[PDB]
């Protein structure tokens, strides 16, 4: 049932090959329990999945058919399946919210005084319309709002509207989202690449809702999350009321009892004294947030596309830092948008990640850190920094339990010095301290620690003295180091 | 695996498995670089390549003489015992055939090898 | 008995050379299982074949004795066997329809002051009678009607008229078809070539039927093709209830189940309203029709040369572009009724195939495209739109099947780490990926597929976990592209 | 048999079973395939081969040598201990026999060999 197939009995006895062709590309439904993901994302109208409920989406076009097309979820579940196909993908949907599905509208006004093109980039959409000459901003309106009618994938709605005692050119598009919340409005541009402009003679205006909305509640739906461990989750809700119940859930996993760990990978968009603010409020070492300012796509597709991409390489590993992975089919902001070295810095130092733009037109990592910064007498904290450490620290324990639960699966326990001899299926301190001594030789030779004689050294190992069946270790790893930063001091001679 | 290495070969003709002897051969396809001297050094000079892959049949198994001298197009798949796989498509029995002792002497050749796997 | 002997026992004995002479220009009959074709067509009066009966045509003069000379499927045979003679050719006859056998009629008048020619082009076919100077209208339509008897494969009777009280000059000749339907009325012209011109003082006109015609149920005839492979099918009845159960079974033989492909290729004559409104109306991605305005000559024939030309060139290769191939013997329109480059982009995007004239009187083949332009929510898709789509498609899919039945004829399927060992004949979902790729290998040095690693990386091998006996393989290729639109751009300096 | 491999060969002309030693070869008679390349790998190209027996018998036995180095048109049957057999017609005595210390090797030949039963 892995396969799921269309038009084939399942019930078949003549023997032959059954060949069928589908234009979907569904991605094998292998499981992978070392690499459960959950997205969170709302759910526009005419929508097939209950709202709190998650489910198993391996290809796009489920995705659109179950959460509606055009929505928020569908859009983020498909840039998630087009840069990770190994991944097992849950998606869950979300209500509505509070608020106006308005989000603005195109003014467009003027005569055309030559041929041309106008093109229009809606919440990152290439929207091109031929331009005549003598041709009025009606017209124009009138073949805009036909082009985003024929395009379905716009979580958008035009429609056109003419009025006052202006002039017959003038005439504006009114833009509607699919749906309601604080991500619903979404970024209009006109020139993007190069050699693109406007035609002589149209004149081009966009003007805002003035109105806030508010982002769905998330207590059912972090309720009806399950049981599963989700390695990676994807909340593009970035609002103190929901972050403070992710929060919750999480270091409540995080902690010794449920040993269910999870992290949350975040995208902010707005200014930089907005990211500031946010990065420096909040002080999570379980949460990751990248900030971006004028960027032509909504955040979520970011965030899906990290979360992705950072998912699958500490799969890969869990050591190796992420310096210069790329970002496929993310368009960076315009060159005057994007921080300069001091900014990006100073965003390092704030708990904001950082990205970066390579030579050509890719979007590229620069460093993934945490929102971890004070300690917990109000000090500086450099631990639980980067997400390398939490990856590390969550491996190490998944591997101990495992050794642990699998070389001795039920045993007995005696003290140390007491004559048991040969035979009998008890424990000594000294046997566990031999397995974790072995066990970190094998981390070790893995590359994930560094130093083995201070290990041995700080190792310890005792029975309880209350429990009478619990064992107490107390040890600790030397996490390795990572190459970040290369300085170099050239002396010519000239 | 974590530290295993190479100590055997399997090669598989068309799905079937062959009973190879120890010390099984294989030549990826690709470029030979050569050397060039004048009155200095100056670099290499390439060569296309052919993927062979070698190894030796008892007699009298269940795959008989004839039909090993009648292959010509044939998928041949070498297979390490750690994991590592090759793929030869359209390949061809190259050299001459010979049962010496009870060994057969099989040169499965091909113009192009790619590593599936 | 692949070559019908005539005069010649079967059973000679003396040792010796025989040797016939025929006039007709018979076919090989040579089995060639890919290239099987049907043909649609109605029989007239004089018939010696059961209608809705498939029978094997390989001569024109077979088909002629078989359907009655000048019918509509003898005509349609000789024009496909003078195009095509290395495809079996498989021809259907069909009833009567419903309707009248009158066509029309031809009235001529006036006296002749001047030697010349009158030349009258039925359906296509040239007829000249000589002109002399004061000769009267009914002796030039006598004449006609004594030419028009002695061609016997014009698909029209004559006969000659004159009444009323007008001048003797004037007779009108009325025409009747040898069958009827929607395709009995014909085209008649009196000037087609350069250089000719109606003698001084002869007034000639046509005036065509006020009846309708209906086409022949094919119910019977679809129910009685077999189950044979028919790769390509001509059918000259463009109505709605005869293309529907077209698509119906063509649809049917097209899923997984019977996996008998089939394509149908038909003409439509007419003006550019009604072809557009008819290719916007059909959504099929199973029938490429081409539309034409103003013809000499009966659509069928034009269907059926355009249909043998291009089941040559699929099977001589299924992804070579069908751009500049030329129809021989088609009579292309008048210059002013052939379709301006609007009308052709137009008609493309509206999902009708068009054509072309060649620098000389030849027509040419431009571009073949499917009816199919519609996704299933009512979205644009290009896919399934080029013919070469669907024979690339059929050829891999066959392909496929030959090539799991010949390498693994019968075998016994196990779950893959499974400890077998050498000797038994058991296959694993690894043999399979193997032999796939093996294949794919093939496929792309045919020149059928580009991208490799994709399609490796895509592929998923996994045994059932219900029928236990039913391997579940999900693949992707990446049909290569066609050489369509060569875009230049010179900048002279002068 | 079901796991019986190839251990010994038997030889037989006009019907007498050579008394042969260890290690007989057999080359069939088929094709001999190369190998082209030029810029690239092209393919394969054939030669005809002809099928050839070698062994080796101790002098002094009941077949002279005289009635050895006299084989011109015989038939020679090569059949391995599990079952398979060879049968070759019209074949000859190749090459220089040589009787060194008691031993004398055959290089009986033939133009074609078919595997018979």
């Amino acid at each position: 049932s892995d396969i799921s197939f269309n038009a084939i009995p399942s019930d078949v006895r003549v023997p032959l090959t059954y060949i069928e062709f589908d234009n979907s590309n569904a991605v094998s439904g292998t499981p992978a329990p070392r690499q459960r993901v959950l997205m969170f994302g709302q759910s526009g109208s005419k929508a097939s999945a209950a709202p709190n409920v998650p489910v198993r989406i391996r290809s796009g076009s489920q995705a659109s058919a179950a959460f509606g097309q055009g929505s928020m979820l569908a859009l983020m579940a498909d840039a998630f399946l087009n840069a990770n196909r190994v991944a097992e993908l849950w998606c869950i949907p979300q209500g509505n919210g509070t608020g106006n599905a308005a989000v603005g509208e195109i003014s467009l006004s003027g005569t055309a005084g030559e041929n041309g093109s106008l093109v229009t980039y809606i919440a990152g959409q290439r929207l091109a319309v031929s331009v005549a000459a003598g041709a009025t901003g009606a017209a124009l309106a009138d073949l805009l709002v036909a082009r985003i009618k024929g395009q379905p994938d716009l979580p958008v709605t035009a429609e056109v509207r003419a009025d006052s005692g202006d002039d017959d050119t003038h005439a504006d598009v009114v833009l509607s989202a699919k749906f309601t919340g604080a991500l619903s409005a979404v970024d209009v541009r006109w020139n993007y690449y190069a050699g693109e402009t406007t035609p002589y003679g149209i004149i081009t205006a966009f003007k805002a809702a003035s109105g806030k909305n508010g982002n769905p509640d998330i207590s059912a739906s972090i309720a009806g999350m399950g049981d599963l461990q989700y390695k990676y989750i994807v909340m593009p809700y970035t609002d103190e009321p929901n972050l403070n119940l992710l929060r919750t859930e999480l270091q409540e996993r995080w902690g010794p009892v449920n040993q269910a760990d999870g992290f949350a990978v975040t995208v902010l968009s707005g200014t930089y004294g907005d990211i500031s603010t946010f990065g420096v409020s909040r002080n999570d070492h379980l949460i990751s947030c990248m900030g971006i300012a004028g960027a032509p796509e909504p955040s979520y597709l970011y965030a899906a596309t990290l979360c992705a991409v950072a998912s699958q390489a500490l799969s890969i590993d869990p050591a190796r830092p992420l310096q210069t992975l790329t970002l496929p089919g993310r368009m960076p902001p315009a060159v005057g948008d994007r921080f300069t070295w001091s900014e990006r810095n100073a965003l390092l130092f704030d708990g904001i990640s950082t990205f970066n733009v390579n030579d050509g037109g890719e979007m590229q990592i620069e460093r993934m850190i945490t929102m971890y910064r004070t300690n917990k007498y109000g000090d500086s904290d450099p631990s639980y920094l980067n997400v390398n450490t939490i990856a590390t620290l969550s491996y190490l324990r998944y591997s101990l339990r495992t050794r642990i639960t699998q070389k001795f699966p039920n045993y007995k326990l005696a003290s140390d010095g007491t004559r048991f001899a040969t035979g009998q299926a008890v424990v000594t301190p000294s046997v566990i301290k031999t397995e974790l001594l072995a066990l970190f030789e094998e981390w070790e030779n893995a590359g994930l620690v560094e130093d083995f004689d201070t290990f041995k050294e700080e190792l310890y190992v005792a029975r309880n003295k209350d429990d009478k069946d619990r064992l107490d270790v107390l040890c600790g790893p030397n996490l390795i180091n990572q190459f970040r930063i290369f300085a170099a001091q050239v002396q010519f001679i000239l | 695996a974590g530290n295993q290495r190479q100590g055997v070969a399997f090669i598989r003709v068309n799905g079937m498995e062959l009973e190879s002897m120890e010390g099984a051969s294989f030549t990826p396809s690709g470029i030979t670089r050569e050397e060039v001297t004048g009155s200095r050094v100056y670099g290499w000079k390439g060569k296309p390549r052919a993927a062979k892959v070698e190894c030796k049949i008892p007699g009298g198994g269940p795959i008989g003489l004839d039909e090993i001298i009648d292959w010509e197009n044939i998928t041949v798949e070498f297979q390490a015992d750690t994991g590592e796989t090759w793929m030869l498509a359209n390949a061809w029995q190259a050299d001459e055939p010979k049962n010496d002792g009870g060994e057969i002497s099989l040169v499965l050749m091909a113009k192009q090898s790619k590593r599936i796997a």
